DNA sequence: GAAGCCACATCCTCT
DNA sequence: AGAGGATGTGGCTTC
C-alpha cells in the first residue's frame, strides 16, 4: 500500500471511485500483486486473476453480480477516452495511456522499484 | 409552392429573417471533431469547390451554402483581404429568395455575414408560379 | 405516415419526439416530403443548432429524394440542445439553386433523454 | 425536486 | 478473448 494512487488520480470521496482509479489503487498495493500486477513495462499491467479483480471491483461498487466479462466492457469504454488501452495479443494485459506520471508524481521505473516488481 | 406569395414582405417582417439581416457573427460548422489544421485545409479547399457549411453563432441557425448563380470566381473571393475569404450564395430559404453574404478568417474559421432579399430570383420565381 | 409543415411552403417532414436521448436511434424514421416537384436523386441534408450549440453533431444526416420523399436512414442527434432549449432543424434540398427549409424547436436532445422520475 | 451530465452495469451480436 | 452497440441505473450538480 505505497503511494495513495486513488488520491493522486483525482478521487476525493465525492461520487463512486472510477474503475481505472480503483485498478490503479490495486496496482499500488503490494498485497494484490497476485491477481493484478505491472508487467514491468511503462504503465502496462496484467490481470492475472480477472475473476478476483472483478470480485473486489464488484465489492467496492456494491454490485455483487459483477464479473470480468462486465469489468472489461468498462475498460473498453476507456479506449476512446484515452485512459487505458489494450495490449493487443496479450491476454488480460492493458495499459494506462493517460499521464499517470504527472498524477502519481513517480515514473514507471520508480514505482516498479518501490513496489518491487519482478 | 416553391415560394411564398408575400415573398417581398415575408422578409421585411417575420423575426426570423430580420434577426439575420445585420453583420451577425457566423462560423464554419464542419468537422468540429477534428484538428483545427484539418478544418482549415478542408474549409478552404471546399470553398474552392464553391460549397461550405456555416451557421449564425448567435441564432445557431445552420446553413448549407452553394456559391453559384441561380468552379466559381466572384462568388468566392480571397483577394478582398489578406487572410479572409468573402463568399456569397443565393437560395430559397423558407419560400423567400435571398442571398447569403459574409467573410471568414482562413484561420479562426469564423467571421460575419447576413441575408438580403433577392428581388431578381424572387420576381423570376413569382413568375414560374404565377 | 403523419407529416408536418416546416418553415418552408414547399416541404414537409415526419414527426420527431420532443425530447430524446443523444446518439439514440429515432422512434420514427425521419423523412422529408416535397410538395412541389423535385427531381429524384436530389440530395437532402439536415443540420441543427440553437443559442447554446451553434451546430449539433449529427449522424447520417443525408438522404436522396425519391418520389418527392427523402427517407433518412437512421438519423441521430449527438449534440445536446441544452436544458430546456431545443434545436432548430435546417433541412436543405440541393436543387438549382438549393432550397433550405427550417423548423424551429423541433427536438430536444439530452444525454439521458426521457427518464422516469427517480 | 426536475432535469442535466457522468460512469458504469447489463446484455448481446459478431469475429 | 475481445470490440463495441444499445439501454437502463444510481451518484452528484445545476437550474
Amino acid at each position: 500500500p505505497v503511494i495513495p494512487a486513488a488520491a493522486l488520480a483525482g478521487y476525493t470521496g465525492s461520487g463512486p471511485i472510477q474503475l481505472w482509479q480503483f485498478l490503479l489503487e490495486l496496482l499500488t498495493d503490494k498485497s494484490c500483486q497476485s491477481f493484478i500486477s505491472w508487467t514491468g513495462d511503462g504503465w502496462e499491467f496484467k490481470l492475472s486473476d480477472p475473476d478476483e479483480v472483478a470480485r473486489r471491483w464488484g465489492k467496492r461498487k456494491n454490485k455483487p453480480k459483477m464479473n470480468y466479462e462486465k469489468l472489461s466492457r468498462g475498460l473498453r469504454y476507456y479506449y476512446d477516452k484515452n485512459i487505458i488501452h489494450k495490449t493487443a495479443g496479450k491476454r488480460y494485459v492493458y495499459r494506462f495511456v493517460c499521464d499517470l506520471q504527472s498524477l502519481l508524481g513517480y515514473t514507471p521505473e520508480e514505482l516498479h522499484a518501490m513496489l518491487d516488481v519482478k | 409552392p416553391r415560394v411564398v406569395p408575400d415573398q417581398r414582405s415575408k422578409f421585411e417582417n417575420e423575426e426570423f429573417f430580420r434577426k439575420l439581416s445585420r453583420e451577425c457573427e457566423i462560423k464554419y460548422t464542419g468537422f468540429r471533431d477534428r484538428p483545427h489544421e484539418e478544418r482549415q485545409t478542408r474549409f478552404q479547399n471546399a470553398c474552392r469547390d464553391g460549397r461550405s457549411e456555416i451557421a449564425f453563432v448567435a441564432t445557431g441557425t445552420n446553413l448549407s451554402l452553394q456559391f453559384f448563380p441561380a468552379p466559381s470566381r466572384e462568388y468566392v473571393d480571397l483577394e478582398r483581404e489578406a487572410g479572409k475569404v468573402y463568399l456569397k450564395a443565393p437560395m430559397i430559404l423558407n419560400g423567400v429568395c435571398v442571398i447569403w453574404k459574409g467573410w471568414i478568417d482562413l484561420h479562426r474559421l469564423d467571421g460575419m455575414g447576413c441575408l438580403e432579399f433577392d428581388e431578381e430570383r424572387a420576381q423570376q420565381e413569382d413568375a414560374l408560379a404565377q | 405516415g403523419e407529416l408536418v409543415r416546416t418553415d418552408s411552403p414547399n416541404f414537409l417532414c415526419s414527426v420527431l419526439p420532443t425530447h430524446w436521448r443523444c446518439n439514440k436511434t429515432l422512434p420514427i424514421a425521419f423523412k422529408v416530403v416535397a410538395k412541389g416537384d423535385v427531381p429524384d436523386g436530389t440530395l437532402v441534408t439536415v443540420m441543427a443548432g440553437n443559442d447554446e450549440n451553434y451546430s449539433a453533431e449529427l449522424r447520417n444526416a443525408t438522404a436522396a429524394m425519391k418520389n418527392q420523399v427523402a427517407r433518412f436512414n437512421d438519423l441521430r442527434f449527438v449534440g445536446r440542445s441544452g436544458r430546456g432549449k431545443s434545436f432548430t432543424l435546417t433541412i436543405t434540398v440541393f436543387t438549382n439553386p438549393p432550397q433550405v427549409a427550417t423548423y424551429h424547436r423541433a427536438i430536444a436532445i439530452t444525454v439521458d433523454g426521457p427518464r422516469e422520475p427517480r
